[PDB]
């Protein structure tokens, strides 16, 4: 017959990128699950790190291969959207790349391969939603149990009973109804040494990251005060040229002292004009925040000062408090100031955390700032990351309601539905539906391998019982065998399996779109 | 000194190397010869970017270590001032003489015999070409206007000018006649100024009878037009070779200011000199002041109140063309001005060109001047430089048409007639020079064969066909077809080449071919 | 070592490969990215962490450093296409590479002159643009509402302009200056007459081609059944500057005898004028009374000082030619008009022509109260005519999806039918590149191009000229039923840019490397 010539050879570029990217997925494949193998990376500086996290390994691997670098962005969106499964999405991506190698050997153009994965990803979501267990945000029983079981893998165990409703009550306020995805960056976890895990405060208004003035004259507490962000600095006169303090006379000590106190008073007077009793100054190492002479001036005015505000909180305080960053003293106005009920420094052991209540702003909405306390530094660290996973799983229920029992159940349920659907297709696509379902079996196969169980034996027992049960059949690491994952309190949200298939389908799609690699400087 | 890396050539060696060195550069320009040739991308070291097939531009940009090809650049530099459009014609003709000279060397003929052989053969071909030459002015006067327009159209047909060529064809004729006398027939390229700027199109290009100077009339409030002022004599302009400022002595140059007293006095003295220098312009009646140096801020204040526009930073060479065109004089001092020494022109005005922010001035004249500035407009800088050199090529063709009223029919018919006449007279001339005359006729056949290859025709078949049409039928001029037409006989197309132009090509080709044969040794020192 | 300082000349064997294979390799970068289903490319720098992936053809070509001196020519061609419209840069480079790919076969196994190959495309592209015109459709449908939508847009263009005094009268003049043309909308078909001593609202539209100057002294002011001849020559005092000449004569009367002999040479040209059977003659220069008096006995009216634009616009309305010379009697392109009437407007005599042959045009006479009202109106009128002409040329589309590319192939194959000897393969090679455009579009779709393009050619060859390629279902269907159309201006821009790019590259027997800046 007569077909297209194919003078160029783009396949050698794509096949070299698929094999090189498959070796990256096979390396991360051993890290799947809590029993998975840990990978070691030695940085050029000499630092050695150890962990099973897929997003951490791919970030510190310093991959030179361009296509394999996309797995870092896919794992980034995996943690940003779903929050969990960064290792599973890399395995699913490599599983589609491994299945695409047999597709290219049959003479199939990657456009049909890419268009079939997108069509299979959209239908795989509907298969999960029909088989999913429908839950709603109005039921607080399933929201607490889902967050409690997710913390069983973390240092906090017995104290996780009180930690679950704190994360639930924080999401129920920010979720509303149709808001769908709600940014988790609005939830600020402030960790500080001292205290214990059992001591927690919601503080819906906001929480700062620092203490108050420790010098002489600090009020440390104020009631019915206004808050604003100030990028300016309270300092004695400091011209752009070189300045120095040289006093050769007895009278010059009082002249320079009164001259500096006069310039500090003019700054403190303009603040009193707007009746701002709480000052937030951006942290800068160039000069100081407030001079000790100005601390006595603001003490008489009953104006609380909180300095050393990090640059990361400048954007956060401008949102939750509804204020605006103010560069200079001339830009400082009352319209940019928020009204706080009570601003006080809470006394704690080695902490001294300042909190704010009653932001009294209609434009501002219910932002969340939660304080984390603990004796050991390793506590307040992992506790902040453990609450992140608790907020992601609950947020996945907000965007798309319903939860799917983990342990390989959603991967097998999709493969069973696509096996009968592949017979209803026609043409080249019909062979891809069988290869797409074959790549989905790589995830439950790896779960059985990393757990020490027999690979094929566990997978066959799940598909054998799949004719009776439906979503209740999966892999259980605690039971070391095939049992009901719903009764073992192993639960997973639907958005994780939805995003893992969607991102992997778009990844592999964009992988086949690059047929050439050229040097461009 | 510099013993190492020293190249030395001998007789039995360099004679073969000098021919191969010429054939390398010759084969490069054979592809660009003719209207069907190749336009080459060239970038000068000054930053000018242009694309043209002109051999004078291509060969000038060629930098090479071959000493024989350097003589091609030396001849083209002298020919560029005489004609400039015959660079591709002479080098190929000179290389054809060298190719025939190498054959005579293999036959035992000394190179000095070949030099005298081509010299007597060139002088014989001039008399034969003159007998078959035709005249214009003595034939038809109205065709003389048509010959000048269609001769420029031939050079403007390979460029974007071909659409608007009708206007540029008349601009090329008037620009040459203005700078020359009919009896003297002397045209200098320095008398015709070629300038152009970005913006507008080529259809908006104007022919100016005077200088340009690229001036905005200094302060914008000054008037953009200069009136004759109620029937005065021309338009008077001032030319100053001294800058505008209070005069200072050469012995001291120092100025001491003791206090505000001497400061306020010296400030008024400098303003009093400004009032004394402007009165000399008013007493002479000069409308605009042209100086070589810039003016102060107070200078434009007094010149604006009296409605006296200013001109700043004029080169020394530009000051000469102003006094010649406007019939003025060069006044060294300020107080030596007078109505007789001021340049008198027809009018002075500032004509805005498109969206260009330059806003130059135009000084014209009704009577014939010795200075003409051709200004070209275009939408792109590359289009301006392309139409500028294309118009300059038309100025060179018309220059040779008015230099000699007798012209020959081109298109390859000129080289065939010169070859058939020498070849017939070669058998009548006996001796050793017989082969030198036969080789000269065979060397003239390289030009029509080169044009035939670039036109898509058989170089041997077409050349042999043209020789039969000019012999068995009747003696006439029928050349190879450079541009698409229905049939042969370019004489029917009225395609003419200047007799003084074609004669200048064969003389420089013979003069250089002899000089190449007069160098048997090449000494090149190394780098210390 | 010729040239130097990074400048060099490529060998005649390598230059043809650098201008063809070297240009294809540049076109191969945008080859697989053509179309909405096209692939993507990677651009990597030395740091390797700054890289990016994009399908944009203008981004890939400009970012990649090109050491090939012939590749820099395609960069300039891409800049010309980007000036026209910001879309279609990829299609031009790919089509230019297909023309150069067949050009390698047009040299090696062909032996066809390269300039004749370009002339073979000029005749093939002319038939390609004509095929796009016959198959051209438009969204202009419901023109009754579209003709009304133009007068409202013209009023919006008059905002901030001094013409805002009366919107109804001026918008009607601009609207009737476009739709009444029924042809090219370029300003060369619209003459502007700026006059003084009146009001702006007193302006009117006249299609009679009004020009300022008059003709003749004692000649009549009306001409019936006029025969117009266009030529440019100087019949009065040639060699405009006679200063410097030396006339050798025995007496002053002999000096005038040579002028009489010059007047005898005038009859040689005047006799050729009378052989054309014309009552009217056009000249850019002036004419002396003696040759003009001979025109009176022959009944020939001479319009003088028409400049050039005025001559070209006269040749378009009367269907004439701008040739300034007489090659042979009774062989030429002549114009004519029914009635030539001399009128007077603004205290100046004007000429109003009537009944031009196949004349389609208009002349907008603007009557202002000063020069500021005349200059600002003509600049603002052309801006209003440009917006109205933009809606005529754009939104007018053609059948896409491989249709128009194959329809042009049928017209080029028709041009390849009747052709001379050496251009037979040159014209046929142009139709091959036209069929490669839907072939490459079917490559990135993942289907069989050799099956679809071959059936598409045989389908349109006999009947069914509206068929095209369907990339969704992978079959051939009617483009009018599926509603797949592509802009006609985009088609003309790609074909014109491909002919301009091939004009420079095919003439190349050697490549001069550009100097680095």
């Amino acid at each position: 017959n007569a077909t297209f010539k194919n003078k160029e050879k783009p396949q050698e570029v794509r096949k070299a990128n698929i094999i090189a990217a498959r070796s990256v997925a096979d390396a991360i494949r051993t890290s799947l699950g809590p029993k998975g193998m840990d990978k070691m990376i030695k940085t050029s500086r000499g630092e050695i790190i150890i962990s099973n996290d897929g997003h951490t390994i791919l970030k510190q691997m310093a991959i030179l291969h361009p296509v394999a670098r996309m797995l870092v962005e896919v794992s980034a969106a995996q943690d940003s959207e779903a929050g969990d499964g960064t290792t599973s999405v890399v395995i699913l991506t490599g599983a589609l790349l491994g299945a695409a190698e047999r597709l290219l050997n049959k003479g199939i153009h990657p456009t049909i391969i890419a268009d079939s994965f997108q069509s299979a990803a959209k239908r795989s979501v509907d298969i999960l939603l029909e088989m999913c267990h429908k839950v709603s945000l109005s039921d607080r029983e399933q929201l607490v149990r889902a967050a409690s079981t997710s913390l069983s893998s973390k240092i906090v165990s017995q104290y996780s009973s009180f930690l679950a409703p704190l994360a639930v009550d924080s999401v129920l306020k920010i979720s509303d109804e149709n808001s769908k995805n709600v940014d988790l960056n609005d939830i600020r976890l402030v960790k500080k040494v001292g205290g214990t895990i059992d001591d927690t405060e919601m503080i819906d208004g906001v929480v700062l990251t620092q203490t108050a003035i420790k010098s002489a004259g600090g009020p440390t507490r104020k009631e019915k005060a206004k808050i604003g962000l100030i990028q300016f600095q309270i300092s004695p006169p400091k011209p752009d040229t070189e300045n120095n303090i040289i006093v050769n006379d007895y009278r010059q000590m009082d002249k320079i002292l009164k001259e500096e106190r006069a310039y500090l008073l003019n700054i403190c007077k303009k603040i009193k004009k707007a009746k701002c009793n709480v000052l937030l100054i951006q942290k800068s190492i160039l000069r100081d925040a407030v001079n000790d002479l100005a601390l006595h001036f603001l003490s008489k005015l009953n104006i609380m000062v909180v300095k050393d505000i990090e640059r990361e909180e400048i954007e956060f305080l401008s949102k939750g408090l509804g204020c605006k960053p103010i560069a200079d003293i001339e830009l400082f106005t009352e319209d940019r100031l928020g009204s706080a009920d009570l601003v006080e420094e809470i006394d704690s052991d080695g902490s001294k955390i300042v909190r704010v209540t009653g932001i009294r702003n209609n434009n501002a909405r219910p932002t969340v700032s939660v304080v984390i306390r603990g004796a050991n530094n390793m506590i307040i660290d992992e506790t902040e990351r453990s609450l992140h996973d608790a907020l992601c799983v609950i947020r996945c229920l907000v965007k798309e309601r319903g939860l799917i029992a983990g342990g390989g159940a959603p991967e097998i349920e999709i493969s069973r539905r696509l096996s009968k659907e592949a017979r209803s297709m026609e043409g080249v696509q019909a062979f891809i539906w069988q290869e797409f379902a074959s790549a989905l079996e790589v995830i439950p196969t790896t779960l059985a391998e990393n757990a020490g169980l027999n690979s094929i034996k566990v997978v066959t027992e799940l598909r054998s019982k799949h004719e009776n049960g439906e979503l209740n059949d999966g892999i259980s690491v605690r039971r070391s065998g095939t049992t009901n994952t719903y009764e073992e309190h192993i639960l997973q949200p639907v958005l994780v399996s939805t995003s893992a298939i969607t991102l992997a389908s778009e990844c592999v799609k964009s992988i086949l779109r690059i047929d050439d690699i050229a040097f461009s400087r | 000194k510099d013993q190492g890396n020293k190249k030395r050539q001998h007789g039995l060696e360099a004679k073969k190397s000098h021919i191969l060195a010429a054939r390398s550069v010759a084969s490069i320009i054979k592809t660009s010869l003719g209207p069907r040739g190749l336009d080459k991308i060239l970038i000068s070291p000054d930053g000018e970017i242009t694309i043209t097939n002109d051999g004078a531009t291509i060969l000038s940009q060629m930098e090479l270590d071959n000493e024989i090809a350097k003589l091609l650049v030396q001849l083209s530099k002298s020919q560029d001032d005489e004609i400039g459009d015959g660079t591709t014609g002479v080098v190929v003709l000179a290389s054809a003489l060298l190719d025939q000279a190498l054959e005579l060397i293999q036959k035992g003929i000394h190179p000095i015999k070949i030099a005298n052989g081509f010299d007597e053969a060139a002088k014989l071909a001039i008399s034969k070409l003159e007998e078959t030459c035709d005249d214009i002015s003595a034939s038809n006067d109205e065709l003389f206007r048509d010959f000048l327009l269609r001769a420029a159209k031939t050079s403007l047909g390979s460029k974007i000018v071909s659409k608007d060529h009708d206007r540029f064809a008349e601009m090329a004729v008037e620009a040459v006649i203005n700078v020359m006398d009919k009896d003297r027939k002397d045209v200098d390229f320095d008398l015709i100024k070629m300038q152009g700027r970005v913006g507008g199109s080529i259809s908006d290009s104007k022919l100016i009878n005077g200088v340009i100077l690229d001036k905005d009339f200094s302060h914008p409030q000054m008037p953009k037009c200069v009136l004759p002022k109620e029937g005065s004599d021309g338009v008077k302009l001032a030319i100053l070779t001294c800058p505008f400022e209070p005069p200072k002595p050469k012995t001291k140059h120092k100025l001491d200011i003791s206090s505000v007293e001497e400061y306020q006095k010296l400030q008024t003295y400098e303003q009093d000199k400004f009032k004394e220098m402007i009165d000399d312009v008013k007493k002479a009646g000069a409308d605009v002041v042209i100086c070589q140096w810039g003016f102060d801020d107070e200078a434009n204040h007094l010149l604006l109140q009296n409605d006296l526009p200013a001109v700043r930073w004029v080169g020394g060479q530009e000051l000469e063309h102003i006094a010649i065109s406007t019939n003025g004089r060069i006044v060294p001092r300020f107080q030596d001005l007078s109505k007789d020494k001021l340049g008198t022109c027809s009018r002075i005005y500032e004509q805005e060109f498109g969206t260009t922010k330059d806003r130059m001035l135009i000084i014209e004249q009704s009577k014939e001047t010795k200075t003409v500035t051709c200004f070209v407009r275009g939408s792109n800088k590359m289009i301006v430089d392309e139409a500028e050199r294309a118009l300059h090529d038309s100025l060179c063709v018309v220059r040779n048409l008015v230099k000699d009223s007798r012209v020959v029919y081109g298109g390859g018919a000129a080289e065939v007639t010169m070859s058939l006449a020498v070849s017939e007279e070669a058998d009548k001339q006996r001796g050793i020079d017989q082969y030198a005359f036969r080789g000269f006729a065979q060397a003239l056949d390289t030009i029509p064969m080169t044009l035939a290859e670039n036109s898509g025709l058989d170089p041997i078949g077409t050349l042999s066909t043209l020789k039969s049409k000019q012999l068995k039928e009747k003696i006439s001029n029928i050349g190879v077809d450079c541009l698409g037409y229905g049939s042969n006989d370019m004489k029917e197309l009225f395609v003419v080449d200047p007799f003084i132009g074609k004669k200048q090509q064969i003389l420089l080709a013979t003069q250089l071919c002899r000089m190449i044969l007069k160098i048997d040794n090449v000494i090149i020192s190394g780098k210390d | 070592q010729i040239f130097g300082d990074q400048v060099t000349e490529e060998r005649a064997e390598n230059a043809r490969l650098s201008a063809f294979v070297g240009a294809i390799a540049v076109g191969d970068l945008v080859k697989s990215t053509l179309g909405p289903k096209g692939m993507d490319k990677l651009l990597q720098s030395a740091s390797s962490n700054t890289c990016m992936v994009t399908n944009d053809g203008a981004t890939i070509l400009k970012s990649i450093p090109l050491d090939n001196p012939a590749a820099k020519v395609l960069v300039n061609i891409s800049k010309v296409q980007d000036d026209e419209v910001g879309d279609g840069t990829t299609s031009v480079t790919v089509l230019s590479a297909e023309l150069l790919r067949e050009a390698e076969k047009l040299i090696d196994q062909s032996k066809i002159h390269p300039q004749t190959i370009i002339e073979g495309y000029r005749l093939a592209s002319a038939a390609a643009l004509d095929a796009l015109t016959k198959a051209a459709v438009d969204n202009s449908h419901d023109k009754t509402m579209f003709r009304e939508d133009l007068i409202h847009i013209a009023k919006t263009t008059l905002s901030s302009k001094i013409l805002s005094q009366d919107k109804d009268h001026f918008a009607e003049l601009a609207t009737n200056a476009i739709l009444r043309l029924k042809g090219s909308t370029n300003l060369e078909h619209i003459q502007i007459i700026k006059i003084l001593g009146g009001k702006l609202s007193d302006s009117f539209l006249d299609e009679g081609f009004i020009l300022a100057k008059k003709f003749g002294n004692n000649q009549p002011k009306r001409i019936e059944n006029a025969k117009i001849l266009i030529a440019n020559t100087t019949l009065d005092t040639d060699k405009v500057k006679i200063f410097g000449t030396k006339f050798k004569v025995d007496s002053t009367a002999k000096l005038a005898q040579l002028e009489k002999a010059e007047r005898e040479k005038m009859k040689n040209k005047i006799a050729k004028i009378s052989k054309f059977g014309i009552n009217t003659f056009i000249n850019r220069q002036l004419i002396y009374d003696y040759p003009e008096q001979l025109f009176t006995d022959l009944g020939i009216n001479s319009i003088e000082h028409a400049d050039f634009e005025g001559v070209e616009r006269l040749a378009l309305v009367t269907g004439g030619e701008v040739v300034s010379t007489f090659d042979e009697p009774s062989k030429c392109k002549l114009g004519e008009c029914d009635v030539i009437e001399e009128i007077m407007l603004g205290e100046q005599p004007f000429l109003k022509f009537s009944g031009c042959k196949a004349g389609e045009a208009c002349t907008i006479v603007l009557r202002g109260a000063t020069d500021q009202t005349l200059d600002e109106a003509e600049r603002s009128l052309h801006d209003a005519l440009s917006v109205l002409s933009q809606t005529t040329k754009e939104t007018r589309t053609v059948l896409g999806g491989g249709c128009a590319e194959m329809v042009m192939s049928k017209a080029v194959d028709t041009e390849a039918q009747n052709i001379d000897g050496k251009k037979s393969l040159a014209v046929e090679a142009f139709a091959r590149a036209l069929r490669q455009l839907p072939t490459i579009l079917a490559d990135n779709a993942g289907f069989d191009s050799s099956e679809l393009v071959s059936k598409l050619r045989s389908s349109i060859y006999n009947g069914i000229s509206t068929s095209g390629l369907d990339l969704n279902n992978g079959t051939i269907a009617d483009m009018r039923q599926l509603g797949i159309v592509e802009s006609y201006k985009l088609k003309r821009a790609v074909v014109s840019s491909a002919s301009e790019a091939a004009e420079v590259l095919l003439r190349v027997d050697n490549i001069i490397r550009a100097r680095p800046r």
